């Protein structure tokens, strides 16, 4: 449901 | 403006305290194994919505939980029953699936950590 956090190095 | 909430409570000085084999396992094996995993770092402290610029995080997540909180709770003998601690791990994982879209990196990290968590709980001692 949220804006999200983008990439995390995967 | 928006602010972070205070972090979850980590001590309950009015609650009786005990150390059990299962609580020791949760701290020294379950939490320790997840803490050291390559995917653990986003889960080692409360979500910092201010520094991450997520003003919607605590609009969506009303029961935040993280492994730094769980570690402090175990160290403070906050949990009397192993199941209370297990519930906090479960809350941590479900929060991640509520806030983040399926297929996002953080969700795949949570799913990997959850799989390891369940593998560790499979061997919870007597």
């Amino acid at each position: 449901s949220g804006r999200g956090x983008g990439g995390x190095g995967l | 403006s928006h602010m972070n909430p205070p972090p979850p409570e980590t001590s309950n000085p009015n609650k009786p305290k005990r150390q059990t084999n299962q609580l020791q396992y949760l701290l020294r094996v379950v939490l320790k194994t997840l803490w050291k995993h390559q995917f653990a770092w986003p889960f080692q402290q409360p979500v910092d919505a201010v520094k991450l610029n997520l003003p919607d995080y605590y609009k969506i997540i009303k029961t935040p939980m993280d492994m730094g909180t769980i570690k402090k709770r175990l160290e403070n003998n906050y949990y009397w029953n192993a199941q209370e601690c297990i519930q906090d791990f479960n809350t941590m994982f479900t929060n991640c699936y509520i806030y983040n879209k399926p297929g996002d990196d953080i969700v795949l990290m949570a799913e990997a950590l959850e799989k390891l968590f369940l593998q560790k709980i499979n061997e919870l001692p007597t």
